[PDB]
RNA sequence: AAACUUUCAACAACGGAUCUCUUGGUUCUCGCAUCGAUGAAGAACGCAGCGAAAUGCGAUACGUAAUAUGAAUUGCAGAUAUUCGUGAAUCAUCGAAUCUUUGAACGCACAUUGCGCCCUCUGGUAUUCCGGAGGGCAUGCCUGUUUGAGCGUCGUUU
RNA sequence: UGCUGUAAAGCUGGGUCGAACGGCCUCUAGUGCAGAUCUUGGUGGUAGUAGCAAAUAUUCAAAUGAGAACUUUGAAGACUGAAGUGGGGAAAGGUUCCAUGUCAACAGCAGUUGGACAUGGGUUAGUCGAUCCUAAGAGAUGGGGAAGCUCCGUUUCAACGUGC
RNA sequence: GCGAGAGACCGAUAGCGAACAAGUACAGUGAUGGAAAGAUGAAAAGAACUUUGAAAAGAGAGUGAAAAAGUACGUGAAAUUG
RNA sequence: UUGGGCCCGGCUCUUGUCUAUGUUCCUUGGAACAGGACGUCACAGAGGGUGAGAAUCCCGUGCGAUGAGAUGACCCGGGUCU
């Protein structure tokens, strides 16, 4: 009865949604995310999982602030406003 | 070619006794890639013989 | 295309807040009519008008704070330069150009000469 | 929703998800100059908040609905 | 269950709104390639994993 | 593994050598950029020469006694003999070596 | 002899090879140095006149300002939209802003949209209770300020 | 349709087709398949075959509909037989709920029916739960280890009240 | 990372896993695993209308250079089949 | 032998604007961007688009010219004030 009968007793989630990465890897009893390592300050990442770095890294989200650093750098980090031509 | 082309898989040979060739195969389930051959120059999606 | 931003910049605090209230009741009235039209493109115009009046109110209040803090040693951090974290930690021009009196005497005593050869 | 405006003297509004019954009661007073007997709220299956606002007997909810303009 | 958290119920609201057919006026746009919504989900077939 | 009358070889390729293969595809590009850097440096300070005057010294070891080559800088005694201070000499295109 | 089986050809199927393309990939070279507590990278949830996704954005939500430019957008619809012009469209440019809930993530807590406390204003007959608005309260370390502790200790007076 | 070559193959008639391609002198290589229980994709014979046989059991009529063994209604015959095939809940699911429309796919026959498909609607709390308490336990701080990721410890060798 | 220029490179089973709403769909409690999928036509001109059918469709017709291009879309091999 | 501050230039970087010559005739074709004839420009016969292989139809290419913004104790040339 270790197959089909035992598979009927699965109604207790070991993991729930993580607050940092939202992935359902937050171990309830350990209070740790198996994916991002939350609540540790650093993000969980390993050099033996290079494909895992691809899945969650810079560029996989919005880059809502790094989008524009190149364009601000190219203008010398301007302060002020543009002047209307005469 | 890319140094890792055809080698971005965790494929493992099923061994003998399962009526299939001993080529490494993709693990897991739920996708059609699962159980498919990998790493071989004869395999679709493997790396070429003697990559350039 | 709604209100003109240069006309808004010539108004006082009371006139801008008064127009914001009028725009919000217009948007509220449109959302009631949207229940029956139901396609009502004018909602887009009023929504961007609210954004403009809110923008002009915010900008006007920000030069007032800028004028208050002009020349002061300490100003709010949102009115400071926002280059990068690293560029803010960098030495200022005055600090970077600091020099010991020993080093200033040697620089002055032996400047790089300008010369040529074959004469 | 319109059966409540007529029978139960109740106005039904979509409301911001972050607002509570104290803020909803104030808002209808400021927007429509009407006193709420109570505010019953509800978060809908689509993720928006619905408020059942019953007015005191001083106000006729059907008259208020016409004034807003959806009946 | 009937007893659910707000965070759970908020994920179930988004899952309902993403489970709609393609609006038909989108197929008339120029250089349009989407013929149907390819991310449909039936409750009995594929589970949300929430 | 050892067959025929052949020389015995020492091919040191038992480590992960292929991760440390430097192929100089950029030889011509580096030549050109090096020339451009050299032009920019020259045009910055013209007509002042780009090269400091270097001494002439004997190459060390019994194998290179016969040869003589450019040193690093003129000694303090040599500059003393021509009446130039080392601090001053460094500013008129003369190289100094306190060690020789 | 039919039927049936097999072979071949024509046409029709099944299937997607072949050929030809290619806003993709791969490799080489050249140039540059710019993330974050002034809150990053990432996550969640939202936002369009009619949108599920992708893309963009944040309750100012497929965007606001500004500069430039100069008549579109377009699948349909529609101006309390525009045309010898402060003027259509435009992530063209971009220097001003907005930037939900979070996240190193900072009042405490978090499988909870849980629970405080301080300041100013405001509503309810209120320094104390209840409600609302705005502004605040993390840790280590440095410099300084103030208030202190210790017969650690100096001076003086019985 | 034939011709040439021992051959690998080359050329050609007819049909189809629609945007590039070849001969020769050389260069170059990811260059020739029948096999590898080869790889991926596709297709057969088997074969209209095995089979679609547990849970007592269905029938008549009318309505609807193009179409009714299977939908609806009526009449009957039955069963579960209160440790139920009844009426609720916890976990888990997540809109499957309800109305209207609806049958391409799915419901291994069928289908006018459906937990399917499409469009809408729907969950109202001072008193029911959560929220609060502590349980086994988990775990910051002061400290002590550890190169470090971090480990120990839970008032602990602490000047510990955001006191009333 | 940002910005460029290239190649005796690959040409959709190749080249990155991804030329496409690709780290997507989907699987797994989890760490992780991880596809398939490009091509009508110059232009939708994406077949008005009549007729048979409950309908899907079919037959006429129509557009087009071509329907021996009808979205089950260039060409359309073989296995297999009428 | 010799200090410091500004103002205009140059250099460096970014960016705006501006530029030669057929769409002449015949044939095929749905379309000429194909073939033929006559040409033109070329410091431009790179590349792309447009109904088929387009220097000459369009964008560009080549040649330069001319504005705007920046930037630099630690680049130089002039001024100018101490
Ligand atoms: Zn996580």
């Amino acid at each position: 009865g270790k197959g089909t009968p035992s598979l009927g007793k699965r109604h207790n989630k070991s993991h729930t949604l993580c607050n940092r990465c939202g992935r359902r890897s937050f171990h309830v009893q350990k209070k740790t995310c198996s994916s991002c390592g939350y609540p540790a300050a650093k993000m969980r990442s390993h050099n033996w999982a290079l494909k895992a770095k691809r899945r969650r890294t810079t560029g996989t989200g919005r880059m809502a602030y790094l989008k524009h650093v190149t364009r601000r750098f190219k203008n010398g980090f301007q302060t002020g406003v543009a002047k209307a031509q005469t | 070619v890319a140094e890792n082309a055809g080698h971005q898989t965790s494929a493992e040979s099923w061994g003998t006794g399962r009526a299939v060739a001993r080529i490494p195969r993709v693990g897991g389930g739920g996708t059609h890639r699962s159980g498919q051959a990998a790493f071989g120059n004869m395999c679709r999606g493997g790396r070429m013989f003697a990559p350039t | 295309a709604g209100v003109k931003t240069f006309e808004l910049r010539t108004k006082s605090k009371e006139q801008l807040e008064s127009q914001l209230v009028e725009l919000k009741q217009e948007l509220a009235t449109l959302k009631v009519q949207k229940l029956q039209r139901p396609s009502l493109p004018r909602i887009h115009t009023v929504r961007k008008n609210i954004a403009r009046v809110l923008t002009v109110i915010n900008l006007n209040q920000r030069e007032n704070v800028r004028a208050f803090y002009a020349g002061k040693k300490y100003i709010p951090k949102d009115l400071r330069a926002k280059k990068t974290r690293a560029l803010r930690r960098k030495l200022t021009k005055f600090e970077a150009s600091q020099e010991t009196e020993k080093a200033r005497k040697q620089r002055i005593a032996f400047p790089q000469r300008k010369f040529a050869i074959k004469a | 929703a319109m059966k409540k405006v007529e029978d139960g003297n109740t106005l039904v509004f979509q409301v911001d998800i972050k607002s509570n019954k104290h803020q909803i009661k104030s808002a209808v007073k400021e927007l429509y100059d009407v006193d709420a007997l109570y505010v019953n709220t509800l978060i809908r299956p689509n993720g928006t908040k619905k408020a059942y606002i019953r007015l005191t007997s001083d106000y006729d909810a059907l008259d208020i609905a016409n004034r807003i303009g959806y009946i | 269950p009937s007893q659910k958290s707000f965070r759970t119920k908020q994920k179930l609201a988004k899952a309902q709104k993403q489970n709609r057919p393609l609006p038909q006026w989108i197929r008339l746009r120029t250089d349009n390639k989407i013929r149907y919504n390819a991310k449909r989900r039936h409750w009995r077939r594929t589970k949300l994993g929430i | 593994a050892i067959s025929k009358n052949l020389p015995l070889l020492n091919n040191h390729f038992r480590k992960h050598w292929q991760e440390r293969v430097r192929v100089h595809f950029d030889q011509a590009g580096k030549k050109a950029s090096r020339r451009q850097s050299r032009l920019r440096k020259a045009a910055k300070i013209a007509p002042r020469p780009i090269d400091a005057l270097r001494p002439v010294v004997r190459a060390p070891t019994v194998k290179y006694n016969r040869k003589v080559r450019a040193g690093r800088g003129f000694t303090l005694a040599e500059l003393k003999a021509v009446g130039i201070a080392p601090k001053y000499a460094r500013t008129i295109g003369i190289s100094v070596d306190h060690r020789r």
